[PDB]
């Protein structure tokens, strides 16, 4: 769907990031240099930010129903 | 497990046939509470590394 | 498969919506907790209570007559725990063991030396 | 199928789960349950207030 | 399919044995594992002769018979739940009335009996015979 | 050209509407992309034929 | 013709856990019918605890009828039959 | 007598240590700073229209997990102690969101920041949602297409972690103690040696390492622990450590005023 | 009436009962009742 707002785990609000990692991830930059510049330090947070999916796009494609 | 088992001669049986099937279940409840709460504030677990045997 | 796996118990209403059972009446019923489903009947007479209280009671039934053998023991983290808590080589300090004291319920209330 | 072995009412079945904090012959059943389940119990001297209580 | 919980193998407090495992409660909270359940009830009208059909309606008591238990106060004037309310269990979703050869009785289909959640979707179109065709689909969360 | 009946047509097959369908064209037609056809529809029942 | 003697009584003299179970419920069931009770009630209000007392206390007023495979019978009184 | 240092500090973040106190009042601290600190939290949302493709328990969720400003919630008052009926101006805040898509291209990406403080218990400072920086988008809530809107009335009480995960001040806390197993509070699994194995903690430089003919020290208790608490911006971490100190301190006095009034 | 949206071209419209079922202008068989303007509550919990 869309990215959690916070960790499963801890409970750090990763929410507000997906954007900057989507930019780190288009100029070049290796997925765990930008986690690293995320500021993320436990790998929680690690894998909630590099193993999420957006589904969100696929939705949006479809025409609205209203 | 060869004495608080399900074996005949144990601990259970003994204690079953000599006080009753009450004190029985009683001393099921004892064990198992004390030994739980050292456990639980004692930790085990099991790893990778248990299957892992030297280079000799 | 044979009269271990139908026993009567005693009722505890608690929350949540599956049935509780002690870890050591898992091996007479053959059950484990990965999505079994298990029965309750409830007798409607006096008579029949008391034919479950004095017949069909789960103390009466840790012995079974197949092999003169209980069929309840000690079994999983339970037995594994004390395995490590009978060993020579472990001491527990004061505190531990008045909490650990304090937790059995058949206890006479006297510290031991 | 009907004499033999037969469909019968005042009964429950639902998933289970282990408790180390319960005792050997106890079983934890759900508020649902135990509020679905019912056993008629008769009126005496011994227990009227507490059965007209469980009415109100 | 599925989420990467960072699982710790380790005897706890005794309530994970046989197979049985502990959750996080505040993980829980956060989402982990949630999903959705959407379920769809289907109804049409049925010809039974040459003026004899079932209509979807609103049913009442002054002139319909064999009325079920349910909450009717659900439905519209068309005999259809609008979507997004919240509904419970036994509650009648889509009013369908049949008359007799008082001259119609109910026929309406409610809600399942152990089943609560939210009108998600209702979808009103023609079947073959040329008679209405509803589908309510109503979502709710696990 | 005498009709003598409707055969059911799996779906993503070459007589299928879905075949030179782009993706802007099948997302307007509310069918996924990611779908892979090899069933028929049967009474608005999506059926598979077991080998 | 039927009935044995009291004294050729050959069973056991001991109550067994079926003859027991069916006692208790029997005299529950009359308890909580409103019957005479042979004991002292201090403070139990279950009527299975007071056919347990009365049990222990042998003043059940009830008589098993053992029956024999052949058809005879035998009476035993329950204040007389050894409970352990 | 207890001793309190400092490490590092920063308003997201305190990492400090103490000393000359027990093992169990530091883990009641940490476990009240993680579950016992009050702060306010959107437990009301009131869905006037959603066209998103977004379920509505999806949307309310994560408004839910959205962190506010709760820095004057001590003065605000629970809902269950509040006389009023429902929910009235100084038991909660009331937040209204209102988001569309202008034109028939593109996709528009509503964030935290569109929600607006309508009503509250003034003048309190508490209600908005927290910010990073002035100019921070803030936690992306929804996406929406052409034709698709979002009209959102949300109510934020004040609460606890215990009721439910999105009271919780901090993140996660840190808490170690004895980096060097002087205690031998621990045994380490190894395969050749233990000391080679295992990774030295951050902390080991601050402790001095134990002699190889050092003695077992029995009567040793653990008095220095190094604790680095993190906050979700909801509550500065100097903040929630004074707030959890008070909260226990709160907790006891009931304790004695009950044992004192069972007399 | 109560308001119908249609499937196709997503027109906002009604009937009364009496009315074929059919949209008002593409002709599409396939309409959806449109949402009930009542607000709803959420524990968002
Ligand atoms: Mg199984
Ligand atoms: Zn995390
Ligand atoms: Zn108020
Ligand atoms: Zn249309």
């Amino acid at each position: 769907m869309i990215i959690p707002v916070r960790c499963f785990s801890c409970g750090k609000v990763v929410g507000d990031k997906w954007d900057a990692y989507l930019r780190l991830l288009e100029e070049g930059k290796q997925e765990g240099d930008a986690l690293d510049e995320l500021k993320l330090k436990r790998y929680c947070c690690r894998r909630m930010v590099l193993t999420h999916v957006d589904l969100i796009e696929k939705f949006l494609r479809y025409n609205p129903l209203e | 497990k060869k004495t608080v088992g399900s074996g005949g001669g144990g601990l259970i049986h003994t204690v079953m046939r000599e006080k009753g099937p009450k004190i029985c279940a009683e001393l099921f409840g004892n064990i198992q509470k004390v030994v739980n709460y050292w456990l639980l504030h004692n930790g085990f677990s099991i790893g990778i590394g248990d299957a892992i045997a030297d280079a000799s | 498969l044979h009269k271990m796996s139908m026993m009567a118990h005693r009722v505890k209403v608690m929350p949540y919506s599956t049935f509780r059972l002690n870890l050591s009446v898992t091996s007479p019923y053959n059950a484990d907790f990965d999505g079994d489903e298990m029965n309750l009947h409830v007798p409607q007479s006096e008579e029949t209570r008391a034919e479950l209280s004095q017949l069909c009671a789960v103390p009466l039934q840790i012995v079974s007559p197949q092999s003169n053998k209980p069929v309840m023991g000690i079994v999983q983290d339970t037995l594994c725990g004390v395995r490590k808590m009978t060993l020579r080589d472990t001491f527990i300090e004061y505190e531990q063991v008045m909490n650990m004291l304090f937790w059995v319920p058949s206890w006479d209330g006297v510290v031991p030396q | 199928g009907n004499l033999m072995g037969k469909r019968v009412d005042f009964s429950a079945r639902t998933v289970i789960s282990g408790d180390p904090n319960l005792e050997l012959d106890q079983v934890g059943v759900p508020i649902s349950i135990a509020k679905t389940l019912s056993y008629p119990e008769t009126v005496t001297q011994y227990n009227i207030h507490r059965l007209t209580e469980y009415v109100r | 399919a599925g989420q990467n919980a960072i699982v710790a193998i380790a005897c706890y407090s005794g309530y994970n044995q046989e197979d049985s495992m502990i959750m996080n409660q505040s993980s829980i909270d956060r989402g982990l594992f949630r999903s959705l359940f959407f379920r769809s009830y289907m109804d049409q009208e049925k010809r039974f002769g040459i003026s004899i059909v079932e209509e979807f309606e609103k049913p009442t008591r002054a002139t319909t018979l064999r009325l079920k238990h349910g909450t009717y106060e659900k439905l519209d004037e068309d005999g259809l739940i609008a979507p997004g309310v919240r509904v419970s269990g036994d509650d009648i979703i889509i009013g369908k009335t049949t008359p007799i050869p008082h001259t119609k009785r109910d026929a309406s289909t409610p809600l399942r009996s152990t089943e609560n959640g939210i009108v998600d979707q209702v979808l009103l179109t023609t079947n073959q015979e040329g008679l209405k065709f509803v589908k309510v689909r109503m979502r709710t969360t696990k | 050209k005498v009709h003598i009946g409707k055969v059911p047509i799996m779906l993503r097959s070459k007589f299928c509407s879905l075949r030179t369908l782009d993706e802007v064209d099948l997302y307007k037609m509310k069918e996924c992309p990611y779908d892979m056809g090899g069933y028929f529809v049967i009474n608005g029942s999506e059926k598979v034929l077991i080998a | 013709e039927l009935a044995i003697l009291k004294e050729e009584r050959t069973t056991t003299p001991y109550l067994t856990k079926y003859e027991r179970a069916r006692i208790l419920g029997t005299r529950a069931l009359q308890i909580s019918m409103n019957a005479p009770v042979l004991v002292d009630i201090e403070g139990e209000t279950d009527p299975l605890q007071i056919a347990m007392k009365e049990l222990s206390q042998r003043k059940i007023p009830l008589v098993i009828r053992r029956y024999l495979p052949d058809g005879s019978y035998e009476d035993w009184g329950c204040d007389e039959l050894i409970v352990d | 007598e207890p001793k309190v240092n400092i490490i590092n500090a920063q308003d997201d973040e305190v990492e400090l240590m103490l000393s000359d106190v027990n093992l169990s009042l530091a883990n009641s601290l940490r476990r009240t700073m993680l579950a016992e600190v009050p702060t306010l939290a959107i437990d009301l949302v009131e869905i006037k229209m959603n066209t998103s493709v977004l379920a509505d328990e999806f949307i309310s969720h994560r408004l839910g997990l959205i962190p506010l400003v709760s820095e004057d919630v001590e003065e605000m008052k629970y809902s269950r102690d509040c006389t009023c009926e429902d929910y009235c101006d100084e038991c909660s805040v009331v937040l209204e969101l209102s988001a569309r898509h202008e034109g028939e291209e593109g996709t528009t990406d509503v964030y935290s920041s569109s929600l607006i403080k309508v009503s509250g218990p003034g003048n309190l400072n508490v209600g908005e949602p927290v910010r990073r920086d002035d100019y921070d988008q803030g936690i992306l809530l929804c996406k929406l297409r052409n034709h698709q809107e979002l009209n959102i009335r949300c109510i934020a009480k004040k609460g606890i972690a215990k009721e439910h995960a999105k009271w919780s001040p901090c993140s996660a806390i840190a808490f170690e103690y004895d980096p060097h197993n002087k205690l031998k509070h621990t045994d380490f699994w190894f395969e050749v040696d233990a000391k080679k194995e295992w990774p030295d903690s951050k902390y080991a430089t601050w402790e001095e390492p134990p002699k190889p003919g050092e003695v077992f020290d029995y009567k040793a208790k653990p008095n220095r622990f190094y604790m680095t608490v993190e906050t979700t911006g909801s509550l500065k971490a100097n903040q929630v450590f004074s707030r959890g100190i008070k909260t226990l301190q709160e907790k006891l006095a009931n304790v004695l005023f009950e044992l004192e009034n069972s007399r | 009436g109560v308001k119908y949206t249609c499937g196709a071209c997503a027109h906002n419209f009604s009937l009364n009962k009496s009315d074929p079922v059919r949209c008002k202008e593409c002709g599409h068989r396939v309409i959806y009742k449109a949402r009930t303007k009542r607000m709803i509550q959420f524990d968002a919990r």
